[PDB]
């Protein structure tokens, strides 16, 4: 199948400060790609699809960017609701697949 | 409005099947993909399963390819998850989303899940 | 041609029906049913409210705003009869305007535009509508439309909309989309009439890029405005059972509207290839200014160098201690030279 | 209704004349002193008011005239395009009256209202002085027949009086196309894409005029409202085909001022072609005479300039030839 | 300014100033004719065409040289003309158009004579006007296209003599829409010659003998696109004058129209990308020309700075016949020069 | 003035029957008989044996091959009761496509095409459809047609050619002139893509010949597209008595494959449009290439011979004179300059 | 006579794959003689010829089969189209196998003929690898229904893995498109523009190449022949939509490149007035200077300037003085 390598597996940031998390492919994706973010306990709350559309009920901030088979995603401002884990899922291929997360933390 | 809630976990022996059923309130599971994602205790989220009512296609992950089983109810708005001979890392909690295709070029598409339901969590173990 | 099959795209359950568009924010349903003497008129979000109006003796106007919801659209089809291929393709927005009659409806398929200066960028938004026996279903794109005027005409009992059936409402709905081609033609007089003066004026990266933007732009625009003309043309020289013939002599005139906005097109494309003449005769000035500057040094200094090297040689017979010990007559030859290449300069008219 | 655009703001002033086969009379006015003339239901009776500052008179021929009063703000402001109603008793049409200065190429605008009603017609303009003054002395010197119909051919005469004015306008902007046109063809100039420019949007403004104006006429020919006698109708007929010959002469003006850009732009790259030419020419005469001449004055210590029939001549000969070798080279190309 | 201004001042509508500039000759030639006869003469009295008004045999009176306002105010007042058709005819600056009256048809129409040498485009305006059983018609000057109609009658040739006035408003049509044909074919090898010039010897007077030629095409549809319009109108309205079993003739005559307005638009594309091509060439020549001036410039500019570098007033040069340094810096000029030469015609330079 | 003169049948009477084509060399009649369960062929060079064949029951399909021989279309005119209009407009090569509703019979007007790959021309030939009754006459000019896949329908029963009457026939032919258009202009868009590649990557003289022949034969091609539409929309909309009201959606059919003909031929007319201005700034991309290589020359080699120079200028009391060794260090500035030019232009960025 | 077109001389290999509902038979040999009563089999058989080149095999193929020379002409002419010829006894098709690779951004393409005759299938290749492996697991592992149909649903299956092939490059040349926008719309260079034309030729292929395939399979459902048979033409219906969403893709990727194209090259005379006013401000501040170095550097006895006050420090102040004010006065330009 395809694997979804997501990196870093943890990110350290305080509040106000652009976050980046990037997740790369195994093999080619037609942009089929998804972002959603879970909080601890909660189920996932899906923020990105088609890896540059945002969402109809997000803030702004969020935003989706690709290069070839690099999706990432980029939070210009963070906010005391924006600490949780960003899951990527590519859709090309009708088995679908998850990255393995990246817990945003404080300092 | 749209609501996801599953049912039918709890605590069962290794080689025991039990179904886990995803009520949908507020749209019809006709018109709409059912996905089932399974996620490990302390681990990241995986995909499992998945259903299109409208069809009856389905779509299973390699890990438990022939066997679960996955079907859906359009009579009472219900897509069942069955899980036979359940094994012992199977323990986790499953969550049931719906999912859209969207349009990226004439030749791909993808799906998104908007709505997750509560999650219920299946242990095996003892 | 064929037998009105479904399409069974590749990597997608074979009987699903995918919204071919970007804007996923917003839906509503405007139900605005008018007769003679009294009318209603509600927004909700529920299709349960409007299917009974399938059967309604006074016409309806269904407008369904925000067609990502495959949901909705779906029971639409359903209840009133429509066939599923032509859901998918009022779902599917890649599609230039079209028209097709049925025994019991017509379905046309038309295309807004909206020109946003900032960026200056041409969105199109699919609207198709389906003329049925007594009710005209609209399915939009997303909120915002044209059809302000036919609403206030239906509310305010203006015109002669309130004692005319279905096919009148979809003529005036037709009429008004095309009179907002119109503001949207005017627009682009406008930013040609800016564009023209910056690209005779100022010709940078970013002209060239508007002005290519732009020829692609008024590609679309023809591209997107011919297949109107056939679908008018087709509707008003057919005239299916579901419009009555004192609704014919209306739809010409949309016709020679449609006709006026392709004579327009092609003016506007004729404009665009003279503009993109415009940039390339001036920069070529440019250069050809920088070139006389070069070539005038060049040639004023070329010679002189040529003469000091020829009279700076180390060689035993010079005849160079006479006339005044060679010096001055040597500076004058290069004066005189000199003189003689700007004074042949200046005989051409420049520098 | 109450406020106007006014680009220039002149004094007020009206005038009226009433003509028959045998008496005629006139007056020169400030006020509206004239009422008696208006609804006097007489022979044609027409009235200029020359400035719209003072909109008081027109809300009181308003009131006193049947306008429809929700056509003032489209009389008022003078930036609209020209247009045609078909109201009962009056006809209320707006045309265009264009000025041109070869000084400065603009096209001045100044609107005028023609509003016919029964047995009168009557003039809103914004500044003094009109084309419209010619038909006077058909008025007062009585020729022609228009002192023989009741208001209709007059107005005939007045849109007939304004085509004339713009095919004398076109006559001037012809003259302007063909002066371009020579001195683009003779000797091509830096800021000449600037007269092109303007009289390129001088043209559009004139085509975005014109077409209007036409429909203006074809709908005033086609259905005759039952205000024409249905005599002066063919009079219209050649006021239409007149509006039909401006048209395709303003199409024809357009298509060679579009025709003369390229020629410019062909002309400027001949000439940079020219240039090419002449700094090549120089560059390859004197570069090979200049390196020989440096070789020839290296310092070294050993060298055959001595003997060998000396070296300044030899050298001063051998540069002359091959230049002249070379420059013969290029005349088989034709180059210079 | 120029002499030909579409100016006729504030005139009275009634009025019959003639705006045109040829004055050489007035002739008046009549045709009369039936099907067992035939008559024929030319005179200069406008009273000798008295009788010809109700004649019952069709006839075709030809006013030629109508300069002369007496003839012509005379000949409309007998007939029943209206006084603004009359200025319309006089008037030469008229486009095409036909209008429908009572008892008479009155058409416009321009005849065109091309100029090869000075590549000039002329016209002639010729009115006809059908009126019952008589086709009278008025000229700018002497000759016209109309000889081969003249031939038909003369002779019987053809089904001319055997009809109406109708069918011979239609054979004048037909003549003048085949001497447009001749002028499009004038037109039409002007442009290849022109075409073949600029693909093989552009030059400076190519882009000037362009733009003329727009400007005679320009002007050529000014004429044409109203000859359309005007047969188009007389082919669809078909008034009650204009008889059955003759209409197909002027439809034959319409698609000649539509189909010569289409050759022009051709000619008008064809002649547009001839100046493109011409700034192409000019293109190349600018490339091959800075090829020659960079290799000459690549070639000499190492060799003199050499030179420069190895030739100034140093003490310390270690270039005292070294080993044999001349012939070694010479030498090595040759080779560098080589080198540089045979990096070019490799890179096609 | 070569073979293109549109001043034939210049000065004469109206109806005369003149050929104003180029090909005088060939001639053949052929007639397809098909009823529902015969079928009859027949080939010959005399129209006695043709003439009968209007009084048939049976759909009949006649093709004459050459109409140099206008004894031949003046005997089939006057036989069939044809306007002279109609036939002259049969032996007028350059006629407009057009369609013509008579009391008795349809008369029709197209064109096809030929390409040659080897010479760049577009060829034109003139087909002539008289409708009449169930009789379908065809007029053209040389042999070679594009309806063998009607005639093998009519001879193999591949459809229902045979089922129905002449309509469908003039139908079956009117779709194979199209489907020849269409074949064509896929022809075409190969030489469009070989033009377009050519002018990308090797301008010449040559590539600007051949970008103005294929302008020139596509203004032509859409000259003649254009009035097809006309000719297909009026054999739709306003249905006359000889079409049988059960052919209208093919016709309709038709109709919509010439507007998918106008449209790809709009397009090919853009890209041609902007071939040329695509070719134009290639040459200049290929005139700054050597621009950049002679600046660069330029600017590494002119001041270090302006230094030498500097150097070389004579005088007593020079400072540069009783120095440490004055080669060494002029020559190692002039290889600084040298090299931080070098870095400036070709490794940044040329 | 028979002559091999192509370039791949090097591979040769028959592979037969001979299956029943119940039994499987699955061999590779070299010899051709052989493979020859495979026709006796009632149930279907696909026989798969690798090597071209080798032209005894493919003509004794042809002997035995008995097929037209001409289709053997079309088999070996490599450069073509994708073709469809319908016979009374066989069904000829021609198609176009594709293969490209990130690194090396070109495209290479293998011609592929396959014959269907009577409970039959022929399938000649070009070299070793194709992209019908799904459907060789399929028939060996039993995964589908293919072993319950006869040879028409295995030409079947056959197109279908290629078109899927097909929507696997489109793929690779999606990702390819989607990194030059942003190569060309940062940093554009000769390298970028020549990366853009070689991704344009290879999107011209594709589309030369996905039309005809359209056209085939338009011809493949549209007129059945008796061996395509009734029962097949539903599946034979889908592979036409595939071939359209293919065609849309290729259109669209199409013109994404050539507007890009366009783009970048319409901004060459700005080149032009950089690289002329660098040249120019460096040539013209050069010139004067080398001037004034040749006439002090003259070989004139007794010249005035023999020392003036430190003459040379003096000439090199003018000299500087003079660069100075025409280095400034071209900022005055805006050069
Ligand atoms: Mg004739
Ligand atoms: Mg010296």
């Amino acid at each position: 199948d395809i694997q979804m390598t997501q990196s870093p597996s943890s990110l350290s940031a305080s509040v106000g400060d652009r976050v980046t998390i990037t997740c790369r492919a195994s093999q080619s994706v037609s942009s089929a790609v998804a972002w959603y973010q879970q909080k601890p306990g909660k189920a996932p709350k899906l923020l990105i699809y088609s890896a540059s559309s945002l969402y109809s009920g997000v803030p702004s901030r969020f935003s989706g960017s690709r290069s070839g088979t690099d999706f990432t995603l980029t939070i210009s401002s963070l906010q005391p609701e924006d600490f949780a884990t960003y899951y990527c899922q590519q859709s090309s291929s009708s088995l679908i697949t998850f990255g393995q997360g990246t817990k945003v933390e404080i300092k | 409005e749209v609501q996801l809630v599953e049912s039918g976990g709890g605590l069962v022996q290794p080689g025991g099947s039990l179904r886990l059923s995803c009520a949908a309130s507020g749209f019809n599971v006709s018109y709409y993909s059912i996905h089932w994602v399974r996620q490990a205790p302390g681990k990241g989220l995986e995909w499992v399963a998945s259903i299109s009512s409208s069809s009856g296609s389905t779509s299973y992950a390699d890990s438990v390819k022939g066997r679960f089983t996955i079907s859906a109810d359009t009579s009472k708005n219900t897509a069942y998850l069955q899980m036979n001979s359940l094994r012992a890392e199977d323990t986790a909690v499953y969550y049931c989303a719906r999912s859209y295709w969207y349009y990226i070029w004439s030749y791909s598409y993808g799906n998104a899940m908007d709505y997750w339901g509560q999650g219920t969590l299946v242990t095996v173990s003892s | 041609m064929e037998e009105k099959r479904l399409s069974a795209k590749k990597g997608l359950p074979p009987g699903t029906l995918v919204y071919t568009g970007k804007y996923r924010e917003d839906f509503e349903i405007e139900v605005m049913n008018y007769s003679i003497e009294e009318f209603r008129e509600f927004k909700t979000t529920d299709v349960e409210s409007v299917l009974p109006f399938r059967d309604s003796s006074t016409p309806t106007w269904i407008n369904i705003t925000g067609i990502h919801r495959t949901d909705v659209v779906q029971r639409v089809g359903e209840f009133f009869g429509i066939h599923p291929l032509v859901l998918e393709d009022i779902l599917n927005v890649h599609q230039r305007p079209k028209v097709e009659f049925f025994e019991n409806y017509v379905f046309i398929v038309l295309k807004m535009f909206t020109y946003d200066k900032n960026l200056h960028e041409l969105e199109s938004e699919q609207v198709s509508l389906i003329l049925t026996k007594n009710c005209v279903l609209m399915f939009q794109e997303k909120i915002g439309d044209v059809f302000d005027p036919v609403r206030e005409r239906i509310r305010y009992n203006r015109g002669i909309i309130r004692k005319k059936r279905a096919d009148y409402l979809l003529y005036s709905l037709i009429d008004a989309l095309v009179d907002d081609y119109f503001v949207l033609l005017e627009k682009i007089d406008d930013e040609i009439d800016v564009l023209e003066e910056e690209v005779l004026e100022r010709p940078e990266k970013e002209t060239v890029q508007r002005t290519h933007q732009l020829k692609r732009n008024l590609v679309e625009l023809r591209k997107t405005i011919w297949p109107l003309r056939e679908v008018l043309s087709s509707l008003y020289r057919d005239v299916p059972p579901l419009i009555e013939k004192e609704t014919v002599p209306y739809f010409r005139d949309v016709y020679d509207h449609t006709i006026q906005i392709a004579d327009t097109v092609e003016t506007f494309r004729d404009i665009v290839s003279g503009l993109l003449d415009v940039y390339l005769s001036s920069v070529s000035n440019k250069t050809n200014e920088v070139m006389k500057v070069l070539t005038i040094i060049a040639t004023i200094f070329m010679p002189l160098t040529f003469i000091a090297g020829i009279y700076g040689m180390n060689f035993e017979y010079m005849p160079e201690l006479r006339w005044k010990w060679g010096y001055p007559v040597v500076l004058a030859v290069m004066g005189v030279i000199a003189v003689i290449m700007v004074v042949y300069f200046k005989k051409k008219k420049w520098l």
